[PDB]
């Protein structure tokens, strides 16, 4: 029914922040979530996911290391800690969620519910 | 894309016929080399059905003779359960494999959650 984010603003180079989205309707902890980005004048990039159920973790290539997806199925929320950011982390990023199971986080169409976004810089 | 269409939830009656929907549009170029049905058991989703070069397999002991998959239209990969129990209530996985132009393959999977109505 709805997704919200929160968490985004300007951090120093390097520094942290901890992105949080709350979900409210169903058991989302049968959906899969994920995280997307787009930067200014540049397309929908994705950046993380963890899979329904049991807690599996995908990361792009970009952030693999420096960033890390969990969820906390008893408050309907999925955070992505984002550590050592460099500057070209710089978007907006919007949580997501689908029924996807194991494959296809990556596909912006297997989602159904998108977040507003929030701004990190 | 391609997105498997698979609902949100199923129920069916006790004792009776139920079908798990999963269909895509075949997309030009792609090959369907493998489709699995999976049940999930906890963290975990276990393989019931498989149909590759071979034909169909159903695998795990509690489906066996009461198992279906469609495959007479293309990009329609149901799933029929007859003599709906209780104990086959559960989340299933719909999950088809494709070769795709580029000589890789694709791999998507959706999720329905099947409930038994008394």
């Amino acid at each position: 029914v709805q997704l919200v984010e929160s968490g985004g603003g300007l951090v120093q180079a390097g520094g942290s922040l901890r992105l949080s989205c709350a979900a409210s309707g169903r058991t989302f902890s049968s959906y899969g979530m994920g995280w997307f980005r787009q930067a200014p004048g540049k397309e929908r990039e994705f950046v993380a996911a963890i899979g329904p159920f049991g807690g599996s973790t995908y990361y792009a290539d970009s952030v693999k290391g420096r960033f890390t997806i969990s969820r906390d199925n008893a408050k309907n929320t999925v955070y992505l800690q984002m550590n050592s950011l460099k500057p070209e982390d710089t978007a907006v990023y919007y949580c997501a969620a689908g029924r996807w199971n194991r494959y296809g986080f990556e596909d912006q169409d297997n989602f159904d519910y998108w977040g507003q976004g929030t701004q990190v810089t | 894309r391609p997105i498997l269409e698979v609902p949100e939830s199923v129920t069916g009656p006790w004792k009776g016929d139920v079908n798990l929907p999963c269909t895509y549009d075949p997309l030009q170029g792609y090959t369907q080399v493998l489709v699995k049905w999976l049940v999930q058991r906890g963290s975990d989703p276990v393989t019931i059905f498989l149909r590759d070069s071979s034909g169909d397999h159903i695998q795990q002991a509690k489906y066996q003779g009461r198992l279906h998959v469609s495959h007479k239209v293309p990009g329609d990969v149901s799933l029929q359960l007859s003599t709906l129990e209780m104990d086959d209530r559960s989340h299933y996985t719909c999950e088809v494999t494709w070769q795709t132009p580029d000589g890789n393959q694709v791999v998507r999977d959706k999720i329905t959650e099947l409930r038994v109505q008394k």
